[PDB]
C-alpha cells in the first residue's frame, strides 16, 4: 500500500506523482482553466479546474504526492492564484532529478540547487512584477483583477463574477484595504441564470422562513439547532404520532410550550428565533400570533454560516441563551437572494466579512464552478490587499526566470550548475501547459517567448488566437498575476518539491 | 495405544538431538564462550550459554532431549551446577559409541563400557585430584571463583567467594547432621534487591523477610524471641456466621471483616504478653497485624512451623503458649547477629546463624535488583565449592585435560581391559576429549594436536592437573593457571552423563501410550 | 527440531545487520539526507536519526531486534551519533566476515575487537582535548552535533536556539536537558519555524482584554481543581442519579463558582494588590463562565489549560508553587515569574511565565502548518539539545568530521598485535570500520568515500594534520580547526555500544527456529 523498499519509494512514487501533478493543471490552468468530472463519495458530478480542490476531492496513496497536496492548500488559503501551479512546477522540477540521477547528482546537491535557484527567482519576481493596480473601494479595478485571477481557475463569464466577486470584498468591508479569510457568503441557489447569482451583503437563510415578523428593522438572533417542534435534546418533547388523542392534547400544550419556548429565546431576546432543528404548527401558528421569526430547520450550513457570522453558539438544547449564544443582525428582511424568497440578513456596519452571494447557476456544477472561481477572487483580493503588486499573465515572467536562471547556472559551478540550470526548466512547464490547453506546443511558445526576449511582459495567454500560438503582452491584456501569487507560488512549489526528494524508503516489515 | 519403534532408527534420533543440544553449549561452556540464540516465530532472540533454557523455550524432541532437561536439571539439582557439562558430555558418549559398536554389533559392552569408562575418571581423578584447605576461604577461593564462573561470570565471583566461604561452613540442616554437602534449603540463597555491593554482607544464616517487614515492627531486638500461637494465639480460625440481615448495607461489609479481626482479638492477646516476634503458621490478618507493631512488636506471618523451628532454634527463639504462660521456653539466644536491612520501607531480616538448623540463607546484594539473580547463582556455584570443598578438598585441575586425563587413561586401560570390552571402551575412549579441545578449538591452530600434545603431555608429563589451558590452549598446570574442575562436579558430570546414555541405547521404542 | 547452527547460521544475522545498516548511509551528515519513515498511521516520519526511524517501523529481523538497542542507547547516553553507530558495526562485521570467510573462528575474531577499540578508545582519549564549553564552542559543536543527525540548513537555524537553551543552566551538571526542553508547537504559514523563548510557556491560557494583557508581577495561581469548587485542592461528587439529588446540584454550585472567584478577586488584593500588580489565575481545567469574566474584569488573569507540565516547570522556573486551589494564600506560594505574558500565536494562546527565578525551565515554539515538517523541526530540536549539551556539560570536546577515524586507523599500525594475529585481524577489522563515517560522507559528497579517504590518511600520516573528509564537499580538511566537534561522550560511548553488538554478533553462532 504504501511502504517500500528498492528505490521504489523515490525514483518511482516520486515521479508517478507528477504524472498525477499534469492535467490537475495543465489544462486546468493558464488564464483559464478547464474541468475534470468528480464523482463523489456520495455520488455526484463534480467539475473542476483549481488543483487544491480536486485533489483534496482525491484521497491520495502516495507520500510523495500526500505532501505537496498540503503545499497547494496553503497556497489556495494564502494566495489561490497558481494553485493549480504549485503542482505543475514542482512536477516538472522534481522530474529534472531522474536524468540528473542518471547523470549521477545527490539529493543534498540538487536540493541546494533549486533552493539558492528559487531564493534567487525569488529576487528575480519583484522586477517581473510588472507595475501594480490597487483600488479596494472600486469594484470594477478588483473585478479585473479578480477576472483573470478567478479566470485562470475559471473558464467562463469572467467579468460578471469578476464584478460580483469585486464587489463583495471591496462593498463588504468598509475598510477594504483589508481582507479576511471567509468575507463573503455563498447560499447556492439554483434556477434561473448564471447572472442570476447576485451579491446581498449580510446572512442569508436560504431555508424557509416562518413565524410573523415582529422587527424587520433589528435582526437580534438567539441562534439554535434546537427542534422547536417540541423537542429539547437534554429531554425530548417529540411527538406521538401513534394515538390521536395523545396528539390531540400535546398540540393544545404546544403552542403554550412554544410559548415557555419563543420566550427563554426572547426573554434575554431574539428577533429572529434560528431554527436547525424541527418546528410544530401549534408551536408555529402560536410563533406566528407571537411574532417571533422562525426560520425552520435550518441548514447546519446555514447554521455553521450564522454560528460563525453573528459570533453566537447554536443551541441544540432548549435553554436560555446567554450574550456569547445570541448573533445579531443588521437587519433581518425576508427577500429573494437572487430572486429566491428566503430571509436575507444584513451585515456591512454589524461585522462585516460575510457578504451573502446567492449563487445561480443552470446546473449545480456551474453552480460550482462561479464556486470555484471566487475561491481565487476571495484570496486574490486578500492577496490584493497584502499586495498590488501586479505581474503579466503566466509565462511570461517564467522565461525571464530561465533567462536568469540557466545564466546563473553557468556561474554555479559545481553540479548544482546542473541543478539550477535545471530549475530554469521548470518554469517552462507553464506556456507548455497553456500551450497544451490551448493545443499547441511551448517551443514555438519558448521559441517565441525569447524570440522578442521579453521575459515578464509578452507571453501566449490561453488563448483562441493560440490557432497559432501567439504572444501578447499579459500585462495590458488584463491577464496578470501578483508578486505574492507568484512569489507564494515558486516558495511552496519549490519546498514541497525539494523537501519530497530528500525523503527515503520505509523499511517496514 | 500400542505404538512400536525399533533399532537404530529411534538410538539414531538418541544421538541426533543431544548430540545437536552439545553443539553450541560446548563452544559456550568454559572462558571460550558462544551464545545459542533462539529465533522466537515473531524473531524474538533469546540467546544464552544454557541450552536448556533454550531448549524449553521450543519444542522438547522426545528420543534424546526429553531426558536431557533432566539430566539437565540432575546435574544442577545436586551440586547447584552442570546443566551445560552433562548433556554435552552424553552427547559425546552418545554420538560415537552405539552405531560404531553396534555396527560392531552389541548393546552390552556399551552399556557395560559406561560403568568401567566412569570409574577410571573415578580413579584417574582423586589420584590426581589436588587437595586445597577447607579452612581456608582463599584456597577455597581459587577453586570457587574457578566454579563462580562456569559461563562468563568472574565479576560477583569474588564477592560470590566471600558470602559462600563463610556460609557453607556454617550449613547445617535441622538435623545438623553434616555440614558440607548440603540441600539448598539448609543453604539458602535469597537475592536481596535494591542497595549496592557494599549491602551484600555475608549472611551465614536463615534470613526472614517476613519478621520485620514494617518499620512500626520490632526494632533491632539483639535476640528475637518468637513466640508461637498456642495461648499468644488462642485458636480462632473461624468466623462468627451471623444471620442474615436486609436492613443494614453493613452486614455484607462486616460478616467478610469477621474473619481477621478475630486475630486482631488474637493479637490484641499478644499485645499484653509482648512477645519480640511473633510467628504464626495460621496466618496472621493485616487488620490484626497493625496492633502487633505499635507494641514494637514484629509480626512473622504466613510462615510454616519449620521454617519458624529452624529459626527459633536459630534466631533461639523460646517457642510458648504464652510469655508469661509456661510452655517450657526455648533458649533466649541460638544467633550472635539479628540484621534487620532496609531497601525501601520493606524491611529485610537477617539473622546470621553460627552452624544452627537455619535455612543458611545468605544475603547478597548486586549494584541493583537485577544482577543479584547472578550473584545468586554465582553464590550457589560458590556455595557449590564450598559445599564440594569441604566434601572434596581434592578436586582435579583441568582445562579438560581431566576431560583427557580420564580418555587417555582410558586408551591405556583399553589396552588392559582388552577382550571385545577394549574396543567400545576404546571408542568411548575417544568420547571425553572433545570438549576441552573443542575449547582449544575454540582457541584455533590444531586443537587435535594440542590434544596430541595433551596426549603428548597426558602420560609423559601429567594428566589433569598439569594440562592444557581451557581458553589460551597452552599446556600448563592447571592449578598453576588456578582453573579448578570440582572432583564431584566432573564426578557428577560423567555419571550423570554415562547413566542417560546407558538407556538411550536401552530405548529403542517409544509407544504413544 | 529445527536448528541453524554455526556458520551458515550466522550469515544471516550479518546478512541481515550489514544489509539493514546501508540504507541508513542515506543518513549521518547533511550530503546524507532525512529518511521517510512511515506508519500504520501513515505519517511521514523525516529523521536523518537513525534511532527514530529504528524504533518504529522496520523489517523483522533478529538483529532489528539487537540494533533497536544500540541507537537508543547512545541517543541515550547522547542523543547525538544514533545514526552513526549502525554504519560501524556491519562495516566491523563485513571485515570480520572476510576472516571467518577466511575459516578464522569467530571467536579468534572476535577477542580482537576489544584491545582494538581500547586502543582507539585510549587514542580517541588521545585525539580529544579539553575544549570551550563556550556558547560559540558550542556553536563549533553545535553545526556539528545537528548535521551528523538532523538537517545543515535546520542545524544552522537550531545552532544559535539550541545552544542557548542549554547555555540557559545554572551550570547543571546533566548531559541533557530536561527542563530546557519546554517545547510548544504551532500551525503556522511557516511548516518550518522556532522561537527561542527562556522560562516556561502556557500551553493554554485565556486572554481577555478585562483580563491585564500584560502581567509585570505576576503571583501565577495554577490550579487543577477549578473554579467550578469551593475551597477544594479534590472534586466534588456528583449525583445525577435521581431528581431531587440534581435538584439541588445545580443550585448550590455557584456557591462553589461565587466562592472560588471570589477567593481569588480578594486574594489578588492581598497577594497582587488591587490593580497595583497583575495576577495570574491558571485553570489547568476550565474556567467558570462567571469566574472567567469575573477573574477577568478585577485584574486577574485566569488561565484555561496549562499542563501538568507547565505545572511543574512553572514551579521549578518560577520559584513559585502550583496549587490545585485558588484559597487564600501567600504571594510566593503562587508561582511568580517576573513577567506573565500570554502570547496567542496561530489559533492557540500560548501564555508566558518569563523572568523565572530559574531560567532552568526554557522553551522552544515549533511551527508548522504541515505535520511531517512540525513532526521534523520539532524532532531536529531535541539531539542538539542533547547533543550540544555534550559539549557545554563536558569540558573536553572530541574533534569531529571523521578526521580522528583515519587518525587511529594507522595509529593502529600492527604487528603492535603480534601477539597471535586474531586480535591483529581484531585491529585490521576494527581500524576500517572506523573510517566508515569518514566513507560514507565522501561517499555521500563528490569524488570517493576512499580516494579522499585515502588523502585524508596519506595527509593525516603527515605531520600536524588530524584532517578530515568534508561533510559538505567531501574534501580533505583539519576537523578540528573548523570547530567542527562531535561531543566528547559520543565517540568514547559510540566506540563501546559499536563493538559489543558486533562481538555479540560472533559469540550467536546458532539460531533455533
Amino acid at each position: 500500500a504504501k511502504h517500500f523498499s528498492g528505490l521504489e519509494e523515490a525514483v518511482y512514487r516520486n515521479i508517478q506523482a507528477c504524472k498525477e501533478l499534469a492535467q490537475t493543471t495543465r489544462t486546468a490552468y493558464g488564464p483559464n482553466g478547464m474541468n475534470k468530472m468528480v464523482i463523489n463519495h456520495l455520488e455526484k458530478l463534480f467539475v473542476t479546474n483549481d488543483a487544491a480542490t480536486i485533489l483534496r476531492e482525491l484521497e491520495v496513496q502516495h507520500p510523495a504526492a500526500k505532501m505537496i497536496v498540503m503545499a497547494s492548500h496553503m497556497q489556495e488559503q494564502e494566495v489561490g492564484d497558481g494553485t493549480n501551479f504549485v503542482l505543475v512546477f514542482a512536477g516538472a522540477l522534481l522530474e529534472l532529478a531522474e536524468e540528473l540521477l542518471r547523470i549521477g547528482l545527490s539529493v543534498s546537491e540538487v536540493i541546494e540547487g533549486y533552493e539558492i535557484a528559487c531564493r534567487k527567482a525569488h529576487e528575480i519576481l519583484p522586477n517581473l512584477v510588472c507595475c501594480s493596480a490597487k483600488n479596494l473601494r472600486d469594484i470594477d479595478e478588483v473585478s479585473s483583477l479578480l477576472r483573470t485571477s478567478i479566470m485562470s481557475k475559471q473558464y467562463g463569464n469572467e467579468v460578471f463574477l469578476a464584478k460580483l466577486i469585486a464587489q463583495a470584498c471591496v462593498s463588504i468591508f468598509p475598510d477594504s484595504g483589508h481582507f479576511n479569510v471567509d468575507n463573503i457568503r455563498v447560499c447556492k441557489i439554483l434556477g434561473s441564470g448564471i447572472s442570476s447569482s447576485s451579491v446581498l451583503h449580510g446572512m442569508v437563510f436560504k431555508k424557509e422562513t416562518e413565524g410573523d415578523v415582529t422587527s424587520v428593522k433589528d435582526a437580534k438572533i438567539a441562534v439554535y439547532s434546537c427542534p422547536f417542534d417540541g423537542m429539547i435534546t437534554e429531554t425530548k418533547g417529540t411527538v406521538l404520532i401513534k394515538t390521536a388523542e395523545e396528539l390531540m392534547n400535546f398540540s393544545k400544550g404546544e403552542e403554550n410550550l412554544m410559548d415557555a419556548q419563543v420566550k427563554a429565546i426572547a426573554d434575554t431576546g431574539a428577533n429572529v428565533v434560528v431554527t436547525g432543528g424541527k418546528v410544530a404548527d401549534m408551536a408555529l401558528h402560536y410563533a406566528n400570533k407571537y411574532n417571533i421569526m422562525l426560520v425552520r430547520l435550518n441548514s447546519k450550513w446555514d447554521l455553521r454560516r450564522l454560528c460563525k457570522t453573528v459570533g453566537a453558539t447554536a443551541l441544540p438544547r432548549l435553554t436560555p441563551p446567554v450574550l456569547e449564544e445570541m448573533g445579531h443582525c443588521d437587519s433581518v428582511y425576508l427577500s429573494e437572494v437572487g430572486d429566491t424568497q428566503v430571509v436575507v440578513f444584513k451585515h456591512e456596519k454589524e461585522d462585516g466579512a460575510i457578504s451573502t452571494i446567492v449563487l445561480r447557476g443552470s446546473t449545480d456544477n456551474l453552480m460550482d464552478d462561479i464556486e470555484r472561481a471566487v475561491d481565487d477572487g476571495v484570496n486574490t483580493f486578500k492577496v490584493l490587499t497584502r499586495d498590488k503588486r501586479l505581474v503579466p499573465g503566466g509565462g511570461a515572467t517564467e522565461i525571464e526566470l530561465a533567462k536568469q536562471i540557466t545564466s546563473y547556472g553557468e556561474t554555479c559551478p559545481g553540479l548544482e550548475q546542473y541543478a539550477i540550470k535545471k530549475f530554469a526548466e521548470a518554469f517552462e512547464a507553464i506556456p507548455r501547459a497553456l500551450a497544451e490547453n490551448s493545443g499547441v506546443k511551448a517551443n514555438e511558445v519558448i521559441s517565441k517567448l525569447y524570440a522578442v526576449h521579453q521575459e515578464g511582459n509578452k507571453n501566449v495567454g490561453l488563448d483562441i488566437e493560440a490557432e497559432v500560438p501567439a504572444v501578447k503582452d499579459m500585462l495590458e491584456a488584463g491577464i496578470l498575476d501578483t508578486y505574492l501569487g507568484k512569489y507564494w507560488a515558486i516558495k511552496l512549489a519549490t519546498n514541497a518539491a525539494v523537501t519530497v526528494l530528500r525523503v527515503d524508503q520505509i523499511i517496514m516489515a | 495405544n500400542t505404538k512400536r519403534e525399533s533399532g537404530r532408527k529411534v538410538q539414531s534420533g538418541n544421538i541426533n538431538a543431544a548430540k545437536t543440544i552439545a553443539d553450541i553449549i560446548r563452544t559456550c561452556l568454559g572462558p571460550k564462550s558462544m551464545m545459542k540464540m533462539l529465533l522466537d516465530p515473531m524473531g524474538g532472540i533469546v540467546m544464552t550459554n544454557d541450552g536448556n533454557a533454550i531448549l524449553r523455550e521450543i519444542q522438547v524432541q522426545h528420543p534424546a532431549a526429553k531426558s536431557m532437561i533432566e539430566i539437565s536439571r540432575t546435574q544442577d539439582e545436586e551440586v547447584g551446577d552442570g546443566t551445560t557439562s552433562v548433556i554435552i558430555l552424553a552427547g559425546e558418549m552418545l554420538s560415537v559409541a552405539e552405531h560404531f559398536l553396534e555396527q560392531q554389533m552389541h548393546p552390552t559392552v556399551v552399556i557395560s563400557a559406561y560403568r568401567k569408562a566412569l570409574d577410571d575418571m573415578i580413579s584417574t581423578l582423586k589420584k590426581i585430584s589436588i587437595p586445597v584447605d577447607i579452612s581456608d576461604s582463599d584456597m577455597m577461593l581459587n577453586i570457587i571463583n574457578s566454579s563462580i564462573t562456569t559461563k562468563a561470570i568472574s565479576r560477583w565471583s569474588s564477592l560470590a567467594c566471600n558470602i559462600a566461604l563463610d556460609a557453607v561452613k556454617m550449613v547445617q540442616f535441622e538435623e545438623n547432621g553434616r555440614k558440607e554437602i548440603d540441600i539448598k534449603k539448609y543453604a539458602r540463597v535469597e537475592k536481596i534487591p535494591g542497595g549496592i555491593i557494599e549491602d551484600s554482607c555475608v549472611l551465614r544464616g536463615v534470613m526472614i523477610n517476613k519478621d520485620v517487614t514494617h518499620p512500626r515492627m520490632r526494632r533491632y531486638i539483639k535476640n528475637p524471641r518468637i513466640v508461637l500461637l498456642d495461648s499468644s494465639l488462642e485458636y480462632k480460625k473461624g468466623e462468627s456466621q451471623t444471620d442474615i440481615e436486609i436492613t443494614r448495607e453493613e452486614d455484607f461489609t462486616r460478616i467478610l471483616q469477621m474473619e481477621e479481626e478475630y486475630i486482631q482479638q488474637l493479637c490484641e492477646d499478644i499485645i499484653q504478653l509482648k512477645p519480640d516476634v511473633v510467628i504464626t503458621e495460621k496466618g496472621i490478618s493485616d487488620l490484626a497485624q497493625h496492633y502487633l507493631m505499635r507494641a514494637n512488636i514484629t509480626a512473622i506471618r504466613r510462615v510454616r512451623k519449620t521454617d519458624n523451628n529452624r529459626i527459633a532454634r536459630a534466631c533461639g527463639a523460646r517457642i510458648v503458649s504464652r510469655p508469661e504462660e509456661l510452655r517450657e521456653d526455648d533458649v533466649g539466644t541460638g544467633a550472635g547477629l539479628l540484621e534487620i536491612k532496609k531497601i525501601g520501607d520493606e524491611y529485610f531480616t537477617f539473622i546470621t546463624d553460627c552452624k544452627d538448623p537455619k535455612a543458611c540463607t545468605i544475603l547478597l546484594r548486586g549494584a541493583s535488583k537485577e544482577i543479584l539473580s547472578e550473584v545468586e547463582r554465582n553464590l550457589q556455584d560458590a556455595m557449590q565449592v564450598c559445599r564440594n570443598v569441604l566434601l572434596d578438598p581434592q578436586l582435579v585441575p583441568g582445562g579438560g585435560a581431566s576431560e583427557m586425563a580420564v580418555a587417555h587413561a582410558l586408551t591405556e586401560k583399553s589396552k588392559a581391559m582388552t577382550g571385545v570390552e577394549q574396543w567400545p571402551y576404546r571408542a568411548v575412549a575417544q568420547a571425553l576429549e572433545v570438549i576441552p579441545r573443542t575449547l582449544i578449538q575454540n582457541c584455533g591452530a590444531s586443537t587435535i594436536r594440542l590434544l596430541t600434545s595433551l596426549r603428548a603431555k597426558h602420560t609423559q608429563e601429567n594428566c589433569e592437573t598439569w594440562g592444557v589451558n581451557g581458553e589460551t590452549g597452552t599446556l600448563v598446570d592447571m592449578k598453576e593457571l588456578g582453573i579448578w574442575e570440582p572432583l564431584a562436579v566432573k564426578l557428577q558430570t560423567y555419571k550423570t552423563a554415562v547413566e542417560t546414555a546407558v538407556l538411550l541405547l536401552r530405548i529403542d521404542d517409544i509407544v504413544s501410550g | 527440531a529445527e536448528v541453524a547452527r554455526a556458520q551458515a547460521a550466522l550469515a544471516v544475522n550479518i546478512s541481515a545487520a550489514r544489509g539493514l545498516q546501508d540504507v541508513l548511509r542515506t543518513n549521518l551528515g547533511p550530503k546524507g539526507t532525512m529518511k521517510m519513515l512511515v506508519s500504520g498511521a501513515g505519517d511521514i516520519k523525516l529523521t536523518k536519526d537513525g534511532n527514530v526511524l529504528l524504533h518504529e517501523m522496520q523489517i523483522q529481523h533478529p538483529t532489528a531486534s539487537l540494533i533497536a538497542k544500540v541507537a537508543t542507547a547512545q541517543d541515550d547516553i547522547t542523543g547525538d551519533g544514533t545514526t552513526s553507530n549502525v554504519l560501524i558495526i556491519g562495516e566491523l562485521l563485513k571485515q570480520a566476515d572476510l576472516y571467518i570467510s577466511e575459516g578464522l573462528h569467530p571467536r579468534i575474531i572476535t577477542e580482537g575487537f576489544e584491545a582494538a577499540k581500547e586502543k582507539a578508545l585510549q587514542f580517541l582519549e588521545e585525539v580529544k582535548v579539553s575544549r570551550e564549553m563556550d556558547r560559540e564552542t558550542l556553536i563549533d559543536v553545535a553545526r556539528t552535533s545537528l548535521r551528523t543527525k538532523v538537517h545543515a540548513e535546520l542545524a544552522d537555524v537550531l545552532t544559535e536556539a539550541v545552544v542557548d537553551s542549554i547555555l540557559a543552566i545554572k551550570k547543571q551538571d546533566e548531559p541533557i536537558d530536561l527542563f530546557m526542553i519546554e517545547i510548544m508547537e504551532m500551525k503556522h504559514k511557516s511548516e518550518t519555524d522556532t522561537s527561542l523563548i527562556r522560562g516556561l510557556v502556557l500551553d493554554h491560557g485565556a486572554r481577555h482584554p478585562d483580563m491585564k494583557k500584560r502581567v509585570e508581577d505576576a503571583y501565577i495561581l495554577t490550579c487543577n481543581v477549578s473554579l467550578e469548587y469551593e475551597k477544594t485542592e479534590v472534586n466534588s461528587g456528583f449525583f445525577y442519579k435521581s431528581a431531587e439529588e440534581r435538584e439541588k446540584l445545580v443550585k448550590a454550585e455557584r456557591k462553589f463558582i461565587e466562592d472560588r472567584v471570589k477567593k481569588i478577586i480578594e486574594l489578588k488584593r492581598k497577594v497582587c494588590g488591587d490593580s497595583d500588580k497583575g495576577f495570574v489565575v491558571i485553570n489547568q481545567k476550565g474556567i467558570d463562565p462567571f469566574s472567567l469574566d469575573a477573574l477577568s474584569k478585577e485584574g486577574i488573569v485566569a488561565l484555561r489549560r496549562a499542563k501538568r507540565r507547565n505545572m511543574e516547570r512553572l514551579t521549578l522556573a518560577c520559584g513559585g508553587v502550583a496549587l490545585n486551589s485558588f484559597d487564600d494564600l501567600s504571594p510566593d506560594c503562587l508561582g511568580h515569574a517576573g513577567l506573565v505574558y500570554e502570547y496567542t500565536l496561530g489559533e492557540e494562546k500560548f501564555t508566558f511565565i518569563e523572568k523565572c527565578n530559574n531560567p532552568r525551565s526554557v522553551t522552544l515554539l515549533i511551527k508548522g502548518p504541515n505535520k511531517h515538517t512540525l513532526t521534523q523541526i520539532k524532532d531536529a530540536v531535541r539531539d542538539g539539545l542533547r547533543a550540544v549539551k555534550n559539549a557545554i556539560d563536558d569540558g573536553c570536546v572530541v574533534p569531529g568530521a571523521g578526521a580522528v577515524e583515519v587518525a587511529m586507523a594507522e595509529a593502529l599500525i600492527k604487528h603492535k598485535p603480534s601477539v597471535k594475529g586474531r586480535a591483529q585481524l581484531g585491529v585490521q577489522a576494527f581500524a576500517d570500520a572506523l573510517l566508515i563515517i569518514p566513507k560514507v560522507l565522501a561517499q555521500n559528497s563528490g569524488f570517493d568515500l576512499q580516494e579522499t579517504l585515502v588523502k585524508i590518511q596519506a595527509e593525516h600520516s603527515e605531520s600536524g594534520q588530524l584532517v578530515g573528509v568534508d561533510l559538505n564537499t567531501g574534501e580533505p580538511m583539519v576537523a578540528a580547526e573548523v570547530g567542527v566537534w562531535d561531543n566528547y561522550c559520543v565517540k568514547k560511548q559510540l566506540l563501546h555500544s559499536c563493538t559489543v553488538i558486533a562481538t555479540n554478533i560472533l559469540l550467536v553462532d546458532e539460531i533455533m527456529r
